[PDB]
């Protein structure tokens, strides 16, 4: 008796329940009119599966900074709860939003 | 009879220890690798072994 | 402007992101991971019924051999993958340098010329021939093999003795 | 106007329930797990119209009979105040409404009947984090847990005969839902509908041993700690025992 013999695994299969219920950023991003920094809002938002990639079709261009988190590995991480807050200040008063 | 019990009897005690965590984090080897470091990972391995 | 704010809180995890699924393959040794559940084998199709709260199916040695497809609800069986021992043949090397193999406890068609099969595994390098002699080389349930004549290996049934009336 | 009575009443061993979500063919599995004494003493309780509050503690059996349309649900909290989350469960003829919110309850709360308004049940709802919408003689059985965060329901519904209330037999509690909503419970209250009798039991820690079929499905159990003879047949792991001393 001199070896020993087994077969090697030759690919990868993975398998996960259908993708529904998804989070409603549509309306926090695209809506009437944003409120006014002094009075802004908070959305709570729990219980649903957010996808961080259909942002960009409601236009995050001119800034997009991600403090504690990475852009790319947003979705691959679980939370209790998330915060959307949304308002509306001048072109120069960004910077101060830090 | 008897005899085939016994040999019967140890074959299971064989297995029921490989799911055991023999006071490491788990039974399960690879979520071992998976989830810890190659510092701590190492003492957990030599326990197991 | 919107700002974004993730908590972390003492409580269960309800805001997660898409997990994408692969395809689904058969008769294959693969690795898989089934809602995480994670494993290898080969995934077949099984006549069992669970319930329809019950998601995988265990032994009586506590290992799963079950499992229902979370997408299409259809119950498959998992079965493990090939393995045994690898036994050399040989006449001695004062006699030749050649040798047979056997492979213990499995099939001729998994994964290993003349080939044979017998009780004890799969045979490759040996030639089976009918008429019978006294045991040489043991190999199981009867089986033996001798260096005989040009001169190759051969495997034959086990002879008891000279019948006598 | 609601009074309640109570008198006690023997399990005759009821209550079990499965575990896990794990398919088993003709197996015995010993389990421990919070379960309902077998042979246990539980309360009987008389509500009539012409109530304080029940304790919560490893979980409850709720037993009932009623021909329906009568209880509708339940309240669980821990303070029933305005500073502390509670959970509400109401049943109508077409869904199911579970809510957890600071609700401001009042005492003898029940459904109004003349549309079902809710204004006697609490009188502010304030924060609301969770809201779950579902679908909706014979005896009904339900077991109420919570661990780590999450709240089990399990139920069963059986045609019983005769006129005895919690006969003799065996029948298995398939789960029914699991809630992630995260607060704590120590105490609970029954709803009434107005224009009724029920069994409470208390769940114990314990050791079980349980049968499974060829079909999956849960035949017959044996409680550990209940009897001398009951624990031999748990140290063999079988049914039956024969001639001896073990
Ligand atoms: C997940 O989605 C797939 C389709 O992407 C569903 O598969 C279809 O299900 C419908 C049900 O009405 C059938 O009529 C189709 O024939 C199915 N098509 C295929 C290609 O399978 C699947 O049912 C969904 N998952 C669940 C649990 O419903
Ligand atoms: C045994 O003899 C038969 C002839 O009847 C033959 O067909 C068979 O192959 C023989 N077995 C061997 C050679 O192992």
């Amino acid at each position: 008796q001199t070896s020993n013999f087994r077969v090697q695994p030759t690919e990868s299969i993975v398998r996960f329940p259908n993708i529904t219920n998804l989070c409603p950023f549509d309306e926090v991003f695209n809506a009437t009119r944003f409120a006014s920094v002094y009075a802004w809002n908070r959305k709570r938002i729990s219980n649903c599966v957010a996808d961080y990639s259909v942002l960009y079709n409601f236009a995050p261009f001119f800034a997009f900074k991600c403090y504690g988190v990475s852009p790319t590995k947003l979705n691959d991480l679980c939370f209790t709860n998330v915060y959307a807050d949304s308002f509306v200040i001048r072109g120069n008063e960004v910077s101060q939003i830090a | 009879q008897n005899v085939v019990n016994h040999n019967a009897q140890a074959l299971n005690t064989l297995v029921k220890q490989l799911s055991s965590n023999f006071g490491a984090i788990s039974s399960v080897l690879n979520d071992i690798l998976s989830r810890l470091d190659p510092p701590e990972a190492e003492v957990q391995i030599d326990r197991l072994i | 402007v919107v700002v974004l704010s993730f908590e972390l809180l003492h409580a269960p995890a309800t805001v997660c992101g898409p997990k994408k699924s692969t395809n689904l393959v058969k008769n294959k040794c693969v690795n898989f991971n089934f809602n995480g559940l994670t494993g290898t084998g080969v995934l077949t199709e099984s006549n069992k019924k669970f319930l329809p709260f019950q998601q995988f199916g265990r032994d009586i040695a506590d290992t799963t051999d079950a499992v229902r497809d979370p997408q299409t609800l259809e119950i498959l069986d998992i079965t493990p993958c090939s393995f045994g021992g690898v036994s050399v043949i040989t006449p001695g090397t004062n006699t030749s340098n050649q040798v047979a193999v056997l492979y213990q406890g499995v099939n001729c068609t998994e994964v290993p010329s003349n080939v044979f099969q017998t009780r004890a595994g799969c045979l490759i390098g040996a030639e089976y021939v009918n008429n019978s002699y006294e045991c040489d080389i043991p190999i199981g349930a009867g089986i033996c093999a001798s260096y005989q004549t040009s001169q190759s290996i051969i495997a034959y049934k086990m002879h008891l003795g000279a019948e006598n009336s | 106007l609601i009074t309640r009575t109570q008198s006690y009443t023997n399990s005759f061993t009821r209550g079990v329930y499965y575990p896990d979500k794990v398919f088993r063919s003709s197996v015995l599995h010993s389990t421990q797990d919070l379960f309902l004494p077998f042979f246990s003493n539980v309360t009987w309780f008389h509500a009539i119209h012409v109530n304080p509050v029940l304790p919560f503690n490893d979980g409850v059996y709720f037993a009932s009979t009623e021909k329906s349309n009568i209880i509708r649900g339940w309240i669980f909290g821990t303070t029933l105040d305005s500073k502390t989350q509670s959970l509400l469960i109401v049943n109508n003829a077409t869904n199911v409404v579970i809510k957890v919110c600071e609700f401001q309850f009042c005492n003898d709360p029940f459904l109004d009947v003349y549309m079902e308004s809710e204004f006697r049940v609490y009188s502010s709802a304030n924060n609301c984090t969770f809201e779950y919408v579902s679908q909706p003689k014979n005896l009904r059985e339900f077991v109420f847990k919570n661990i780590d965060g999450y709240f089990k329901i399990y139920s069963k519904h059986t045609p019983i005969n005769l006129g005895r209330d919690l006969p003799q037999g065996f029948s298995a509690l398939e789960p029914l839902v699991d809630l992630p909503i995260g607060i704590n419970i120590t105490r609970f209250q029954t709803l009434l509908a107005l224009h009724a009798a029920y069994y409470v039991g208390y769940l114990q820690p314990r050791t079980f041993l349980l049968k499974y079929n060829e079909n999956g499905t849960i035949t017959d159990a044996v409680d550990c700690a209940l009897d001398p003879l009951s624990e031999t047949k748990c140290t063999l792991k079988s049914f039956t025992v024969e001639k001896g001393i073990y």
